[PDB]
């Protein structure tokens, strides 16, 4: 029997530390059978995370033997970042059971025959209905207060899993999903509809394939992305609970526990009835064991096949529903205008719509009982097995990657191309036919007339059935496109989003039901172009001034009234569309366009406002050298000075590698158990090498056993041989080990990064495309890119100026107002800005951008600070591109990035260089010319060595063009000697850092024309 | 400007007065709309006086008190007596979250000095004794929210809300 | 009851006299024994008030004011807008708790009014400058904690914790 991990994941409540040893299982359930360990839950605890083999063998398991009043809380990544859990503790013993009323208070309105709900619905709020206990975010182990309760409380019921598949007999796997070519999916698109919604689908595709494990085997099974603080999750259980059928007011324990701290906007899941924001990685792993689901019970089968299959055919099924709803759709809806076409097209091509646009790879690797356990227990490298598999799985995973399989290549176009086969409305193509204007590797099966006579041309066509469609078709497609029939279907999919429904619920109502439920209510949804947040600033002048500057305007229907329901994803949507200007125009028709042009360049002057601009910012993010701190490797500790390559045989790196673990690891401990390894440690090229040096301060440990004695042997030859062995397979080779707990630790901390960056992208006036884990993508005005970075950057390594929806931001963790979590400052995060023109093609500025970070990535060293000493590191870039005009902002300066508590500012301290300077510059401080006399100075900077002079050269050239004479704004000394070394490639950077200041500004200024 | 001014529901009818404007505008924070009291503003490490009706500085890091706010000046006899202040609306424990605000706040509120004299042991005064809403959803939900009882017939909706969610602590001496 | 003074810690060189009873009575809370400071208050719902340091009355939950407890009365000249609350020493949360109190407590806090006539926002700051908090330990150490400078070699487990401990939330304002 499974899905009784509730006592697998409660083996122990948040209530651990107050229950160790003072400062005050004690209680076990009140609602539940037993919760049973032989060796059940005992496994599930043990194999879970290092705690239990880092600290000896026996001490996680006693709780107490290095025990202390004060209970720390440790960074899992850097652990010197502290938090303590002090006094304050869930909520009063004499009502201890209340909260378990807490509990019970919507666990008690539909059946429980099933336990697919009864212990998951709990999930997703156990994490929620205990913060507003505001319990304050205990640590799992207090001897190791590196792994918050949680999170371990997590990790167990995860291996858990593989805990019953030896619980059969034997079995047990690690599963990996990932989409084939994202970035390229994406690329294909006009107007950025097009865009989020390609987003949107590899999300909702990847979340359709997965809502049948967690019905199979509830969630926790999956390890990436964590399940924790999932829009899609959320939003899923939602409606699963929904159509369940439950009062609003039933489920209103629910609504507002996840909008207070998920979805903290105000249009959420139930105003556009989808999430505003795709999160969804293209790649997920997932843990499974060797049980099938299909009524009743759990059988077994010994294959693997059982799932590189089954979850393909998943991911194509799920493709098969969207189509077969969209052609409901568009049936359902002829009588309107431009679905006549969707319709008629869907019958004239379905079977290349018969394969989805997407592809993924699937490894999945295995284990069982053998080497894992000998009769009952677990043997030496028997802990050392999970990451071992991990590596596996990810091994087959960049074999794999050395081949692409585009999705057209799937494609049955031979016949279909090779003889005039292939359907074409509008102009039979004079050359045979002709390639999508999106993809441009496809034939498009619509060619609009690109304009003589659009009205008529069209109509002279019988693609206009009559004078009235033509207007439904000129809107959502653009004259003289082409589409193929997968871009058609985007080109459709934006004309409205909610068909995605049909993809969200894994098959959870029948089709039917869902585009039946859609055709009743009806609203409008729309999408921001390039044009629109190419005018935020223009919108924000009509604003403040909605009339005061507007009365030749207030009959362009631009002045005038938001007539019917229009509501947007777009946050700054929501919070300007009743500010009395429509925020539903088309701004390349009033002033974008060009007739409409000059009389509005004399209108504006009169009023004294500007000429809007005709630059977004296509601003995406990228965490650097996330997958070897998933696998569990120090680049992202050391990002520059190591790479992945010098991994092969890392035995050259005993300096760097053999550093900057041990004063993580030995000093992850606490209060005395700190010191049973601060000694330990160093004891093998220090000492003997063998398991003989901590048997002499091994006692240390014994020094505390009768008070209430409890072990059964103090003849401890292997608890001082096993902690020699576990830090001998880890420094004589210097990786970590990884856990379970490590990558649902990490996860989690992403989600949370999730939302904070979720925040911070529509605090700006920006719109997310892809709001993912590690990374990011957006459009934003020209004039909030910088103050943007330098806060999302620090923001990403945990540091608030700013309380973001509710979340405190504090000094190295994500504190939701009790809930000290854990950031990731140790990681690295690059950022790549294009500073692109509305009227550019998506697919160039997606792909240099794309690219851009890609290879700058991997490209650009920098002179920076390791040790005290001077390195080259080469990843936590800033790269921007006007047109020709690249630049590039280095973040950190320091290595590991921060490695003290306050050097959290650090952290893309340049950009508050550029933002002191470019502030200065407008105000009429300094010239416009201190960037068109760089080029007379910049010689001498980079020829000095000599950092004074170089400051007076700096000094000379900031005052030689100062309005005033008075303006004492001066650079900082240590930003004056790093030298950006690219090397051999044709793309143009200045090697030393002013200029690049330079530059930027010279962008950003410049995106203003 | 845009002013309010948070009023908490007691069971006791002494918070039937520090309502002046009653309209402000002609919105309100806290709504009522076919889902009965959202918006409800939960106060931190405060307790209620309602004899001499106040808001009372404690100090046990859960007192709370659940209320709500209306677009008002309390009486104009008050602004020494009555907490004024100016946030961001972006610092605030509003449940029940169903609106959006400017992002800015012009607040009056009831508080009282400390008078470190006595032990200031508080109880916990839940709302029960239903009697009192019903003179509460008149006095504040029918004098103040002319749409109460004008609009909707789940009257026994909003009737129950201030039963499970609207609670509150207090001084109670 | 027994007269307390509740030392507000930002980083401002204005704390010089405003404790007065220096030694006075038997036992200050916060204390610190060969282990570092432990008996740390810290007072939610507040911030700093630089401009002349005070604990500004706010509503924000993750606002916070963490601030030191002994024995005290400022300057005889008060009264006036400090907060004078007194609580039966139980609702204290405290950090690194090591005992427990009198079971009553009357304190004199520093506390100013939110002065509105301009914009709130919460401003979450720390301590830094390790001249900073060598200045205080000087300022304000050695007048109260006798015991520092002579019991304590380690005088630097006690300037530590300080940078990772004692934060406060600003205004910036
Ligand atoms: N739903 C999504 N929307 C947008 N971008 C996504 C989405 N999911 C993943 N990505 C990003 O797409 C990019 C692709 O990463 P990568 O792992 O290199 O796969 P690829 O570029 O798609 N092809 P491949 O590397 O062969 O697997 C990364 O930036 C991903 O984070
Ligand atoms: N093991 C993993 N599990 C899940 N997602 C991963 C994993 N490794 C990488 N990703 C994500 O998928 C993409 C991996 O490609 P990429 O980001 O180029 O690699 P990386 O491991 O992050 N190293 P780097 O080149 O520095 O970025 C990124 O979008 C990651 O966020
Ligand atoms: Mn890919
Ligand atoms: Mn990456
Ligand atoms: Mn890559
Ligand atoms: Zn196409």
């Amino acid at each position: 029997f499974l899905d009784y991990k509730i006592i697998a994941l409660l083996h122990d409540p948040p209530n651990k530390a107050w229950v160790i040893t003072g400062r005050a299982a004690k209680y076990i359930i009140n609602q539940l059978f037993g919760k049973n360990y032989s060796e059940k839950v005992d496994n599930a605890d043990k194999l879970a995370s290092s705690i239990d083999r880092y600290l000896g063998s026996i001490v996680y398991k006693e709780r107490s033997l290095f025990e202390n009043r004060s209970i720390f809380l440790k960074n899992i990544l850097l652990s010197n970042i502290q938090r303590d859990i002090g006094n304050l503790f869930p909520k009063d013993k004499s009502k201890l059971d209340n909260l378990i009323l807490e509990y019970k208070k919507l666990l008690n309105v539909i059946n429980k025959t099933n336990l697919i709900l009864k212990y998951q619905l709990f999930y997703l709020i156990y994490e929620l209905v205990w913060i507003d206990s505001k319990y304050e975010n205990t640590p799992s182990d207090t001897r190791n207060p590196t792994h918050t309760i949680f999170d371990h409380l997590y990790a167990t019921a995860a291996m858990m899993n593989w805990i019953l598949s030896l619980e059969k007999e034997a079995k047990g796997y690690l599963l990996g999903i990932d989409t084939i070519g994202v970035a390229d999916f994406i690329s294909k698109g006009r107007k950025t509809r097009d865009l989020w919604i390609s987003s949107y689908l590899v999300s909702a595709l990847l979340w359709y394939v997965i809502t049948w494990f967690i019905e199979e085997y509830g969630p926790d099974v999956i390890l990436f992305p964590s399940l924790r603080f999932n829009q899609f999750y959320a939003f899923y259980l939602l409606e699963k609970l929904r159509k369940e059928g439950v009062s609003e007011d039933v489920i209103d324990e629910i609504k507002e526990l996840i909008t207070k701290y998920i979805f903290n906007g105000d249009d959420l899941f139930e105003n556009l009835k989808i999430p505003p924001y795709p999160i969804i990685p293209g790649r997920i792993t997932l843990i499974l064991p060797g049980l099938i689901r299909e009524g009743e019970e759990y059988k077994k089968v010994q294959d693997d096949n059982c799932f590189i299959s089954k979850v393909k055919e998943r991911y194509n099924e799920g493709w098969r529903k969207l189509i077969e709803g969209l052609r409901c759709y568009s049936e359902r809806k002829r009588e309107d205008g431009f679905w006549n076409l969707v319709c008629r097209v869907l019958k004239l091509t379905e079977d290349l719509l018969q394969t989805t646009p997407l592809n993924i790879r699937v490894k999945q690797v295995s284990v069982t009982e053998d080497e894992i356990f000998n009769n009952n227990k677990l043997r030496s490298d028997s802990w050392k097995i999970y990451d071992n598999k991990y590596r596996q799985l990810v091994s087959e995973f960049k074999k794999s990657k050395l081949v692409k399989v585009t999705p057209e290549s799937r494609l049955k176009l031979f016949e279909l191309t090779k003889f005039d086969k292939l359907p074409q409305i509008g102009e039979k193509s004079k050359r045979g036919y002709e390639f999508c204007t999106s993809c441009g590797v496809l034939p498009a099966v619509v060619i609009m007339p690109k304009e003589d006579e659009l009205e008529k041309k069209l109509i002279d066509l019988g693609i206009a059935r009559d004078e009235k469609d033509v207007r439904s078709i000129k809107n959502m497609i653009s004259p003289g496109e082409r589409l193929c029939p997968w871009c058609l279907v985007k080109r459709a999919l934006g004309a409205e989003p909610r068909l995605m429904r049909i993809l969200l619920l894994g098959d959870l109502y029948s089709v039917e039901k869902i585009v039946n439920e859609i055709v009743s209510r009806d609203v409008k949804i729309e999408i921001p172009s390039t044009s629109d947040i190419a005018s935020i600033k223009t919108f924000e002048e009509m604003i403040e001034k909605k009339n005061e500057i507007c009365e030749d305007l207030k009959e362009e229907e631009v002045c005038e009234k938001p007539s019917e329901s229009v509501l947007s994803m777009w946050q700054w949507f929501n919070k300007n569309y009743y500010n009395g200007i429509n925020l539903t125009i088309d701004p390349e028709e009033y002033w974008f366009s060009e007739k409409r042009r000059r009389y509005y360049f004399s209108v504006f002057r009169r009023h004294r406002i500007t000429f809007p601009s005709p630059y977004y910012a296509l601003v995406r993010a990228d965490s650097d050298y996330l997958g070897d701190l998933l696998e569990g490797k120090l680049t992202p500790y050391l990002a520059g000075i190591i790479d992945s390559g010098d991994y092969a045989n890392i035995s050259e790196k005993k300096e760097e590698v053999n550093k900057l673990l041990e004063e993580y690891l030995v000093n992850a401990g606490s209060g005395s158990i700190v010191d049973y390894v601060k000694t330990v440690l160093k004891c093998i090229r220090e000492n003997l090498n063998k398991c003989s040096c901590a048997e002499k301060i091994y006692s240390n440990e014994v020094a505390k056993v009768m008070f209430r004695v409890n072990v059964e042997k103090a003849n401890v030859e292997e608890e001082v041989k096993n902690s020699l062995e576990y830090f001998e397979t880890i420094l004589n080779e210097g990786r970590i080990i990884v856990t379970p707990a490590w990558h649902v630790s990490i996860s989690s901390a992403l989600n949370r990064g999730l939302l904070v960056e979720l925040e911070l992208v529509n605090k700006h006036k920006g719109f997310v495309i892809y709001a993912g884990g590690d990374d990011l993508l957006a459009m934003l005005p020209v004039d909030e890119v910088l103050d943007f970075i330098k806060e999302s950057r620090r923001a990403f390594a945990g540091f608030g100026t700013e309380k973001l929806g509710n979340m405190c931001l504090e000094n190295g963790f994500v504190r939701i107002n009790n809930a000290y979590y854990p950031s990731l400052p140790i990681v690295g995060r690059s950022y790549s800005v294009i500073i692109a023109h509305y009227a550019d093609p998506l697919f160039f500025v997606i792909n240099d951008s794309y690219n851009l970070l890609e290879e700058g990535k991997e490209i650009i060293r920098y002179r920076v600070m390791y040790n005290g000493e001077y390195k080259d590191a080469k990843k936590d870039v800033a790269i921007f591109r006007y047109q020709g005009l690249t630049s590039v902002i280095p973040l950190s300066l320091k290595r590991p990035i921060v490695s003290s508590v306050s050097d959290f500012n650090e952290i893309a301290s340049i950009i508050d260089v550029i933002l002191e300077l470019k502030k200065r510059i407008d105000e009429g401080r300094i010239s416009v010319s201190l960037l068109y006399d760089y080029e007379k100075y910049k010689h001498l900077i980079v020829a000095s060595d000599e950092k004074y002079l170089t400051e007076f050269l700096v000094k000379d050239w900031i005052k030689r063009n100062s309005l005033r004479k008075h303006v004492e704004f001066t650079i900082d000394e240590k930003l004056y000697g790093v030298r950006l070394t690219i090397e051999n490639y044709p793309i143009k950077i200045p090697n030393d850092l002013i200029s690049n200041i330079v530059y930027t500004l010279r962008i950003i200024y410049g995106g203003e024309k | 400007s845009t002013q309010r001014e948070y009023v908490f529901i007691p069971i006791t009818n002494s918070i039937t007065i520090d309502v002046k404007i009653t309209i402000g505008g002609s919105d309100h924070i806290t709504n009522i709309d076919e889902r009965g009291i959202h918006n409800v503003l939960v106060i931190t490490g405060y307790a209620v006086d309602e004899k001499n009706g106040r808001l009372v500085p404690t100090l046990d890091p859960c007192d709370y008190v659940k209320g709500i706010l209306v677009a008002g000046t309390p009486q104009q006899a008050q602004s020494n007596d009555f907490l004024t202040l100016k946030l961001p609306a972006n610092k605030l424990y509003l449940i029940r979250k169903k609106g959006n605000i400017s992002d800015d706040l012009k607040i009056y509120i009831p508080y009282s000095s400390p008078d470190a004299r006595n032990s200031m042991k508080t109880k916990p005064v839940s709302i029960s004794d239903d009697t009192i809403v019903n003179n509460i959803i008149k006095e504040v939900f029918d004098k103040i929210y002319n749409i109460t009882q004008k609009e909707k017939v789940k009257i026994e909706k909003v009737k129950e809300d201030i039963k499970e969610l609207f609670s509150y602590y207090a001084l109670e001496q």
